[PDB]
């Protein structure tokens, strides 16, 4: 059951065209990690000297970055995605290393102690993995083999995960509403802390594993003593569900964020005194505070926006709170817009898109192009003004998941539309005039590089798809399975890979020319 | 010195429910104040006039209703959820005559929402539907209030069934959940005791111990809900004995003032509440005569 | 010819901290037949515990009812249990039959104990079981009160005082040496009060009902006296709360169920808090002190039906243990720790009924099935809990560390 996906973007994208997820921050070079529900993690540069803060993106993953860590002193980061899979990054050079393939569902949280540079892995598929970075390093095509470890107890999907710095609690959270705890080292499950009405989206743990900070979709925050095995203290400070928490170096003050928009700065041993420090734009997903500093000089703030705010907490000390701290950001990050609508046109051809700005668009599904922005200019009249009569069937599926057009041509439909060459925009000397089938003549130009379609030719004749098109075969509900960019199908390892992954239905249209 | 009724075949089902409907203090007046409500106001006339036979209302209902006419036995819930909505459709005609809330709705009626979550968007859709009956599924020593949060137990659309949420604009993990969003002035609380067990290609009497108090307020509310603490007291329950669907004997209880009483066939007897507690269910269950309540009705305070 | 057979367990652990909590049936009691007693819906079977002065070292005796029949034996904790095809004394009541009892811890002794048996019509008996001797049928004529006695307790420190309760919603004070009228005795009002009223016994000579005492409306389900003697608390199906001082006969406090009526109530072992089972499937946490609701505890899938404080597990920082049994066949163990009990430190009415928003709600540390009828008895123990469900199989668990002795 494996499909064909096909993404129509821009080579670069350098902005997240969707909203961020998950930051890191590595601060010996002062760079931010984003991590987008756009697939793509970008790292940018923290510097307010420089204009462009863009550095570069890491590419691989199919759906959301749900998380990630950064570790071994920036060289290592690993990552977690909605794709299923679990990925470990050279972030100095911003490339993908391997693939781990472990989870069966979203994998929606990672946990980090430095100490032992160990992360742990969770998810939907309510299992938690245990990471020794090194090996994961270590990973050739020879050596490549990891032995896994796992921790048994969550009975629901697990939405939020925290290890202590010194790598003996760990900590999940879930939609069982109970917190979990494990010793990672012999897996024993040490203690649950039932407390909390609702999901768990976000936590921490001080450096000696001692006590918890968790944040709820009840609207609460809690502090909890592993030593007493209880809940010491509960903070109500927002009017809805609590999904993200940063604290200070001394676990004295906490920073709370989530679909209330207000973030405060909140005193665990005096809550009366909490400091609205923002009400940000959209719902607050994931913050990083700035460590560099104690009173810690700035707090880093993801939404599901597209654009990454930094706000800078001076004020702290002399500053129901109605009154902000911060009005406006320090830094910005800048966000792309994300494509939120889609109509197929009659001819089965072109879309027809509205974006986050009301930016409606035109798209030549086919050849894989924008054509012409159309401003905001209503959406269901352009539908109007662009038809035409005729029926052609279905042949592929869209998706606005990444908020990028993603494409998807499934055995089934994709060849179900035969379209004559002159009214599909393809002249001839001769006025030959077939009648072409869009999908095949689609599959042959997206492999149009690839060797074993290549005697006096290479691609469908009619129209070439751009050469950085990414082309992605994936599995019906299933894993992606691989992935490339359409100019890079005549490498050598790659070309190995095409043979061992594109499915039978494909070859006969791009190698033998059956249908 | 007392009233009841008359036991034709298997006339119980309507004997008992009838009873019932009779002790609901806000039912019995609008319903001699002013078809099938003509033999209903002809007997609730006829009993405050004063054991009558209901003659006008069985081959009466046996005519307009095929599905009763049959001399086998007679789901009671089936006939209570009938008369009740055959009277008000009736209601809406002569409203017609000279989509509007009519006074049997005014008392039995209550909605509740359908409640879905994207557990990611954390954002949430409301379906309402409104109701007579409750119809609330049972298990073995257990109580009505612990019945009435199963109704509302979490239904998980997650993994290869996700949910695609608008707002996240993908496929998430979801909730779906049935809560009571605005209380009846009479919650009727049907217990499923008879259940289509396919094994045989049959239906099953389940003779499990469902305890119920005299006195309720419900857990279940929507959290919009508008009137969330009624605190309920029980007027009536229809116990019913047998050991199957259609070998059944109704029987009625009830309240007026501080007695309590029981309607067997024809025959009443003054008993007290420290009584109620022999129609709760089995626990041993020898599937035996499992006397046992049915449908409850609890009534407003306030 | 022949035909064809076509075609949910207890638990036997729990864990909790502390560590395994173990069921062991070779301590368990029973009918000595061991077939299961009919759950009729009729009466509970009960339990009641007392030591004889650990005159041999196998000082503790037990005592249930079964119906129809009241046994009697030596109870040997978590060791095999004492053979129980031979009794120390058995009991069948042809006519009505017995309901609940207690003995008297005071005058109790290798030679005579003191225990009262209450009935379903009304009666409350006195025997000694070991010598089998004596007897005296109190309100043996039915013209105190002819409902169903629910609670009978020794009153604390006393010898010769005692307490019953009836379905009437009444209670009344005896002495066992006083003898009862040859009619309906009379009484004049004592304390009149909101929702309560005692009345003190009109004689020229000394007759037992020293005095009724007037609860609310419906049946008085259980009373029980301050760990100290000097309060009393009176759970009654009208869902009232209703704390006394028992010396002064007034009205300390009340507290009223979200909704339902309220069917057990406890001290806890320092007289500080009180736990109410009821109706509403709850159980509540009330304060002593303060007057004041502190917590709810939803667990149990149907009513309560005993509730108590487990004196062994308890106590820098405060904590009580509490367990409940229901009708549901569960035993629920509970943990008050300083958060919930004060909450406020550094690091009809609704108003004595709060709402369950502004109330916390506690989840049970364990909540499992452990029998097939619904329970009827919870007692903690030095080496173990002890349970009960109606068809009368008297369980006893083993505490972690409990089970076996080395010197």
């Amino acid at each position: 059951k494996v499909q064909v996906s096909y993404v129509i973007r821009d080579e670069v994208e350098k902005y997240n065209r969707n909203g961020v997820n998950a930051l890191q921050l590595d601060p010996a070079l002062n760079r931010l990690f984003t991590a987008g529900r756009d697939s793509i993690i970008r790292i940018w540069s923290v510097n307010q000297h420089k204009q462009d803060p863009y550095i570069a993106s890491m590419e691989h993953h199919t759906d959301w970055v749900n998380d990630i860590v950064l570790c071994c002193n920036g060289k290592t980061l690993i990552s977690a995605s909605s794709d299923t899979t679990v990925k470990v990054w050279n972030a100095h050079k911003g490339f993908c290393m391997s693939t781990l393939r472990t989870h069966k569902d979203y994998v929606k949280a990672l946990a980090y102690a430095k100490d032992k540079e160990l992360v742990a892995s969770a998810g939907l598929d309510r299992q938690i993995f245990l990471w020794d970075v090194n090996t994961l390093t270590a990973l050739t095509a020879s050596n490549n083999t990891v032995t896994t470890s796992s921790l048994s107890g969550n009975k629901d999907s697990i939405y939020s995960l925290a290890m202590n710095q010194l790598g003996t609690i760990i900590v999940s959270g879930s939609t069982e509403k109970v917190l979990r705890v494990w010793d990672p080292r012999t897996c024993a499950k040490l203690m649950k802390l039932k407390g909390h009405t609702d999901n768990v989206k976000a936590l921490l743990l001080n450096r000696d594993g001692t006590q918890c900070l968790s944040g709820s979709s009840d609207g609460t925050i809690r502090l909890w003593s592993l030593g007493q095995q209880r809940c010491i203290a509960t903070y109500r400070v927002h009017d809805e569900g609590v999904w993200a928490l940063q604290v200070n170096d001394a676990f004295t003050h906490v920073y709370s964020g989530g679909r209330d928009r207000k973030i405060y700065c909140t005193d665990l041993r005096n809550p009366d005194i909490r400091v609205l420090i923002c009400e940000e734009k959209a719902p607050v997903l994931k913050m990083e505070l700035d460590r560099s500093a104690d009173p810690p000089p700035a707090i880093w703030v993801a939404t599901t926006k597209s654009t990454v705010n930094k706000w800078t907490l001076k004020g702290i000390h002399n500053f129901n709170p109605i009154t902000p701290l911060c009005t406006q950001p320090d830094q910005v990050i800048k966000g792309g817009a994300s494509i939120i609508q889609c109509h197929i046109l009659n001819d089965k051809r072109h879309i027809l898109t509205k974006d986050t700005n009301n930016n409606v668009a035109y798209w030549d599904v086919l050849k894989a192009c924008k054509v012409e922005d159309l401003g905001k200019v209503d959406f269901e009249d352009e539908i109007k003004k662009r038809f035409k009569m005729v029926y052609v069937p279905n042949w592929f599926s869209v998706d606005l998941k990444t908020g990028m057009l993603t494409i998807t041509l499934d055995e089934s439909d994709c060849f179900a539309a035969w379209v004559s060459a002159k009214d599909a925009g393809f002249s001839s000397p001769d006025g030959s005039d077939p009648k072409l089938n869009l999908g095949g003549l689609l599959l042959q130009a997206l492999l149009e590089y690839w060797p074993r379609t290549h005697e006096n030719q290479k691609g469908n004749g009619y129209f070439q798809v751009p050469p950085h098109t990414p082309v992605i075969f994936g599995e019906a509900g299933g894993r992606t399975l691989f992935r490339l960019l359409c100019r890079d199908s005549g490498g050598e390892t790659e070309s190995m890979l095409l043979n061992e992954t594109v499915p039978q239905w494909v070859i006969d249209i791009t190698v033998d020319k059956n249908m | 010195h007392y009233f009841g009724l008359v036991n034709f075949g298997n006339t119980c089902y309507c004997n008992s429910v009838l009873q019932a409907l009779y002790f609901c203090r806000p039912f019995r007046e609008k319903v001699l104040a002013y078809s099938l409500l003509t033999c209903l106001a002809d007997l609730f006339h006829s009993i405050a006039t004063q054991v009558i036979p209901p003659k006008k209302f069985i081959t009466r209902l046996r005519k307009e209703n095929e599905l009763f006419d049959n001399y086998m036995q007679q789901d009671a819930h089936e006939f209570l959820n009938y008369l009740l909505n055959t009277i008000a459709d009736i209601l809406q005609e002569e409203r017609k005559q000279e989509p509007d809330p009519t006074w049997v709705h005014e008392i039995f009626q209550g909605t509740l929402t359908n409640e879905t979550r994207c557990l990611t968007c954390e954002t949430i859709s409301s379906k309402d539907e409104d109701f007579l009956d409750l119809s609330v599924d049972v298990e073995q020593n257990t109580s009505i209030t612990h019945c009435l949060r199963g109704f509302s137990n979490t239904e998980t659309l997650c993994s290869e069934y996700k949910y695609y949420c608008e707002e996240c604009r993908s496929k998430q993990e979801a909730h779906k959940r049935m809560k009571v969003k605005k209380l009846p002035m009479i919650l009727a609380l049907h217990l499923k005791r008879f259940k289509y067990m396919d094994q045989l290609h049959r239906y099953t009497k389940l003779s499990y111990r469902v305890v119920f108090p005299l006195e309720l307020r419900l857990f279940n509310t929507s959290g919009d809900a508008t009137n969330p603490d009624r605190m309920y007291d029980l007027v009536a329950v229809v116990v019913h004995c047998g050991s199957g669907p259609n070998r059944g004997h109704y029987i009625a209880i009830v309240k007026s003032h501080d007695f309590w009483l029981l309607f067997d066939d024809d025959i009443v007897e003054k008993i007290d509440a420290q009584a109620i507690e022999e129609f709760y269910g089995l626990t041993s269950d020898i599937s035996k005569n499992s006397e046992s309540g049915y449908i409850l009705f609890y009534q407003s305070r306030d | 010819m022949a035909t064809e057979g076509g075609g949910n367990e207890i638990k036997t652990q729990f864990t909790t901290r502390e560590g395994l909590y173990k069921l062991l049936p070779h301590s368990e009691y029973s009918r000595p037949n061991r077939v299961p007693f009919n759950s009729q819906g009729s009466n509970p079977v009960r339990v009641s515990f007392v030591n004889l002065n650990d005159q041999s070292g196998n000082g503790d005796r037990l005592c249930f009812n079964v119906g129809r029949e009241l046994y009697f034996y030596i109870y040997k904790g978590v060791r095999k249990a004492a053979d129980l095809s031979k009794p120390i004394d058995k009991r069948i009541y042809k006519g009505t039959q017995p309901t609940c009892h207690d003995f008297n811890h005071l005058t109790a002794t290798a030679e005579s104990v003191s225990l009262l048996v209450g009935f379903s019509a009304g009666q409350v008996q006195l025997i000694d079981p070991i010598k089998k001797e004596t007897s005296k049928l109190f309100n043996e004529e039915r013209l105190i009160d002819k409902s169903r006695v629910t609670c009978v307790k020794w009153v604390p420190g006393s010898e010769s005082l005692f307490l019953v309760a009836h379905s009437s919603g009444n209670m009344y004070l005896y002495n066992v040496e006083h003898t009862c009228g040859t009619t309906a005795p009379h009484y004049q009002l004592l304390k009149q009060g909101e929702s309560f009223a005692v009345h003190t016994c009109k004689s020229k000579s000394t007759r037992n009902p020293l005095l009724k005492w007037t609860v609310g409306e419906g049946a008085l389900n259980e009373f029980a006296f301050s760990p100290d003697g000097k309060f009393l608390a009176c759970v009654s199906q009208d869902g009232f709360l209703r704390v006394f001082n028992f010396d002064s006969v007034e009205l300390h406090g009340t507290m009223k169920s979200y909704f339902g009526g309220l069917l057990c109530v406890c001290w806890s072992p320092d007289g500080k808090y009180i736990v109410t089972g009821g109706e509403d499937d709850l159980v509540t946490v009330w304060s002593f002190v303060d007057c004041r609701v502190i917590a709810r505890g939803h667990g149990h899938k149907s009513w309560v039906s005993v509730v108590a404080f487990d004196p062994y597990t308890t106590s820098v920082s405060v904590t009580y243990r509490f367990g409940s049994v229901g009708q549901d066949t569960q035993l629920c163990l509970w943990d008050l720790t300083e958060d919930i009990l004060f909450p406020h430190q550094p690091l009809l009415g609704t108003p004595l009924c709060p709402r369950m928003e502004d109330v916390p709600l506690l989840e049970p540390l364990i909540c499992k099935k452990i029998a097939h009828e619904r329970l009827t008895v919870l007692i903690f123990l030095e080496d173990c809990i002890v349970t009960a469900c109606q068809e009368g199989f008297i369980c006893t668990w083993g505490r972690p560390g409990k089970v076996v002795s080395f010197n």
